[PDB]
């Protein structure tokens, strides 16, 4: 009835196999389990019914196993085509319950990357941009530095997806602050971790153009 | 409860440990239904009501009537 | 398994929402009537049930309506061909069914249809119709009678010829014969030989013996067999001419073309009017072959090998 | 082949209804019962429910009694999901699905192609667009920020370019204001800085509208 | 199509042509109609829709007692 | 040759002159109850047949009612001793006999 | 769960019980067929045992 799937996200080259798990809180009955695939923004594609069998179409590399409380997908060779998300779903009693669904993404080599503005400031309120490209393993940009200082709760994170030929790029972080706090300092210093670099980049943001 | 043996000398099988309920008499009971003696179906009324109303009792009189034909016939099984 | 009616859903979503503070009073008579409608089906099934003792055959459309046995027909596990012969013939498929009440239980009412599988699809068939063949003495009791008693369908199958000798249990749509297996007997090919041949060395012919020469008539499907003995009166009548032929004492036929009716004695038979072509096999009848004198004539159940034994 | 058409996108102020169509092509409504789920974005897909035309019957999960209606139009050969008592935890996109087989059961083998539904606060509301000035100094990134969106993610070309140049998709993530706002960034190598003027597009929230900045330091 | 041979000889005739269609298997499936547990009939109504729908309602609580004391007889064919 | 039942003339006339602007919703509901009178008795030969395979016997009331039979017979053209006799014993008349569907 | 005889399938009861398999000779065994009445169609162990 719970059903819940591991990993949250799986990382895999390109034709290495992949394994998806789905536990139950309790025994499904019938072995009534099903795998969904889902691409980026349409509808889900149905894969596996009852926990083993394969749907019309479908390649024969995608596959199921498993019984009672325990289920898997194996994936036996990646296409690049399979890097997208799947769900499980129990239909041996009611109500039918879903998974939080995993996502396979594609595993490369380690990264590659690439002040306050006046209108907005004159406008009130204030934004401070700290921007990254191109990178792989997925920890882009950590903490903000007010005056040599940590904050918390006024700013926000926002990534993009992995890249179609270089399975890369990079996250947006937006540290908001009023009019008020804008101009009372004249530092915003960042610091990342583990971008695939040495040391954070560009951390000097002197309060003007 | 049911057990069964086969004899293979005759080609046969007795099933015992069954109970019974033999019919060896009958009991008669008259079952009744009240009717009404009705003749003035008279009504001048067009209302659609009225004429369902006139349909259900006709088949009440025509049943009645029915039954009363197969009675000059008097009962018998063969 | 299929779900035919929901009256939990009917009872409590419409219907029962009636804000019961002491009056209840929520209605419309299109409800109360939609909720006859919906109940009816469950007031028949458990009509049936109860005059039937849980056991129904044919299934009534009450039990199973048309769409929902074609429904059924369509996801059965079965052959395309079967699919084709079931859907086409629905009304022979509900005579070959029973519904056998199951359950009652967890807001659940749930019975079995037991639906025929036709395995045996297309083989040719044919029927033999028999008649009694005595000699033609005008005089009572003074007559030996012979009659074939293996009268019945026959069915290719396996190698073999399933043998139906009621005929009744067989039920015919214009070219097609459905029958059931379990009202048969598994007989060689070698049984076709009695059509050929009665006295033939391969296989036993069944007949019967007996010294009554009393008319009858026996239709078949192109035609009629009469056996006229004694003084009994046998004509064969047409609809716009009459009387068209008198038959003497013996066994005789008469196709259906030309012929509409048949008069033995004081019954009266019409003859099937269906098209086909029919043969008249002549031949010398065997009984003028066998001695009255040493003649088992009170054989019941017998054969020519048998008869000829005794004799 | 069996499929379903749903209807457009929705946005609604909180506390409205939502009514989403379905239509199916390739088989009739009696042979194809269909059941209604939804996913909000990032999180995974729930079972809301289903309605059987057949029986004339619908069902709902135990977290949708009272609020969802499933309705079904034979003549049209369309089905109707009303959600009422709308909250931001409402918006999402629904699907409606069914199956090809009866060896299924709930495996929903033909699905539509899905309907986003936006639990608003505000209605159709313009951004606000600032740029980027001098960081630090190989190559150099620079941006144009956005800020206040609503009628949904949207796009809009004006001297724009063609094939490549990077790609600008970016997340376009909300604000506890009930507001939304994305970031983008053009990278190039840095001695360009000194002579290419970078006019970068920005979206406008409409959807027949547009704003346009250029960045000097 | 359908062609017939009459035997002088045996007083016998055979009608060939026809097609088979033998019942050689048992499918059963299973029929199932959903039903409401109902217990509380109370309704202070005089209203003859309200009479109405009880009635039907009691044929519907009818229907299902007996078809429980139905089954309280296991099913059996003789 | 009798006419039992016109559906055709109850359906067109009655019925069916809903003027269906998009709203066809001419109705009262007596004549829905009468309708399903009408349609009743064809629902009922549809039945039997089904489960007989266009054979019936004996000829139900649905197939042929009292009236019906009892005019059939008065028109027969059979001596008036044979009519009083089939009149008297319609039971036994209906039981040796067979309703056979012929075509649509 | 079935028993089939040429071409005839036959489905067994399933009702619980114990069955009891009582061995011996088949009593056709003991009757001469060149003296056996063959066609004795109601009749008893004393009245054939009378014909023989």
């Amino acid at each position: 009835e719970i059903v819940t799937q591991s990993p949250g996200t799986l990382s895999l080259s390109p034709g290495e196999r992949a394994t998806l798990s789905c536990r139950a809180s309790q025994n499904v009955g019938s072995n009534l389990l099903a795998w969904y695939q889902q691409k980026p923004g349409q509808a889900p594609r149905l894969l596996i019914y009852g926990a083993s069998n394969r749907a019309t179409g479908i390649p024969d590399r995608f596959s199921g196993s498993g019984s009672g409380t325990d289920f898997t997908l194996t994936i036996s060779r990646l296409e690049p085509e399979d890097f997208v998300v799947y769900h499980c779903q129990q239909y041996g009693s009611s109500p039918r319950t879903f998974g939080q669904g995993t996502k396979v993404e594609i595993r490369r080599t380690v990264a590659a990357p690439s002040p306050p503005s006046d209108e907005q400031l004159k406008s009130g309120t204030a934004s401070v941009v700290c921007l990254l490209n191109n990178f792989y393993p997925r920890e882009a940009k950590v903490q903000w530095k007010v005056d040599n200082a940590l904050q918390s709760g006024n700013s926000q994170e926002s990534v993009t997806e992995q890249d179609s030929k270089d399975s890369t790029y990079s996250l947006s972080s937006t540290l908001t602050l009023s009019k008020a706090d804008y101009e009372k300092h004249k530092v915003y210093a960042c610091e990342v971790t583990h971008q695939g670099l040495s040391s954070p980049v560009t951390k000097s943001f002197n309060r003007g153009e | 409860n049911i057990t069964e043996e086969f004899y293979q000398s005759t080609c046969s099988a007795v099933s015992k440990g069954y109970l019974s309920a033999l019919r060896t008499g009958w009991y008669t009971s008259v079952i009744t239904i009240e009717l009404s003696n009705i003749k003035e179906n008279k009504c001048n009324g067009t209302d659609a009501k009225v004429k369902l109303i006139k349909q259900e009792l006709d088949k009440y009189k025509n049943a009645v009537t029915e039954l009363q034909l197969l009675m000059q016939s008097t009962p018998a099984t063969n | 398994t299929f779900k035919v009616l929901d009256l939990k859903n009917y009872i409590d979503k419409q219907l029962l929402p009636i804000l019961n503070k002491q009056s209840c009073s929520i209605s419309n008579i299109e409800t109360v009537i939609e909720f006859q409608q919906k109940n009816n089906r469950l007031l028949e099934i458990t009509r049936e049930f109860s005059v039937n003792a849980g056991v129904t055959t044919p299934v009534s459309t009450y039990m199973l309506t048309n769409s929902e046995l074609l429904s059924l027909i369509n996801d059965m596990p079965i052959t395309n061909d079967q699919k084709k012969l079931m859907s086409n013939n629905v009304q022979i498929v509900r005579q070959q069914s029973y519904s056998i009440m199951c359950i009652i239980k967890e807001e659940v009412l749930a019975y079995v249809v037991q639906l025929p599988l036709y395995g045996v699809i297309d083989t040719p068939c044919w029927k033999l119709h028999t008649s009694p063949l005595c000699t033609t003495n005008t005089k009572e009791g003074s007559n030996i009678c012979l009659t074939r008693t293996d009268r019945g369908w026959y069915c290719d199958n396996a190698g073999s010829v399933s043998f139906f000798p009621q005929a009744e249990t067989c039920k015919v749509q214009s070219n097609r014969v459905f029958c059931d297996t379990m009202n048969s007997l598994t007989l060689p090919s070698e049984v076709n030989l009695c059509n050929v041949d009665i006295f033939n060395p391969k296989y036993d012919c069944k007949i019967m013996t007996s010294k009554t020469d009393v008319s009858s008539s026996v239709i078949t499907s192109l035609g009629a067999i009469v056996s006229c003995y004694g003084k009994t009166k046998c004509t064969a009548s047409n609809k716009n001419r009459g009387i068209i032929k008198t038959f003497s004492n013996g066994c005789d036929y008469v196709s259906n073309k030309g012929v509409d009716t048949v008069s033995v004695g004081n019954t009266l038979y019409y003859v099937n009017k269906q098209e086909g072509k029919s043969l008249y096999v002549k031949g010398e009848p065997i009984i003028n072959f066998y001695d009255p004198l040493v003649f088992p004539s009170d054989e019941f159940d017998a054969s020519i090998s048998q008869v000829n034994e005794k004799i | 082949q069996v499929q379903l058409v749903e209807s457009g996108a929705e946005a609604k102020k909180p506390g409205s209804s939502v009514k989403v169509s379905c239509k199916i092509s390739g088989g009739t409504l009696n042979d194809y019962p269909i059941r209604w789920v939804r996913q909000a974005p990032g999180q995974g897909l729930e079972w809301m429910g289903g309605i059987i035309p057949i029986l004339g019957t619908s069902y709902e999960t135990q977290k949708f009694q009272g609020r969802l209606t499933l309705t079904a139009d034979e003549l049209t050969s369309t089905v109707y999901m009303e959600l009422r008592y709308l909250t931001s935890e409402d918006a999402a996109v629904y699907f409606c699905a069914t199956m090809t087989s009866p060896v299924f059961i709930d495996a929903l083998d033909v699905w539509g192609q899905g309907t986003r539904v936006t639990v608003s606060s505000a209605s159709t509301k313009g951004p606000s667009v600032f740029p980027l000035a001098p960081s630090s100094k190989g190559t150099a990134a620079l941006g144009c920020l956005v800020k206040d969106y609503f009628p949904e993610p949207v796009t809009v070309s004006w001297n724009s370019g063609a094939l490549t140049s990077g790609v600008h998709t970016f997340p376009a993530v909300l604000q506890s204001s009930g507001l939304y706002s994305l970031s983008s960034v053009v990278t190039v190598p840095s001695s360009s800085l000194g002579t290419q003027t970078y006019i970068c597009n920005v979206n406008h929230k409409p959807s027949n509208t547009k704003v346009d900045k250029r960045v000097e330091p």
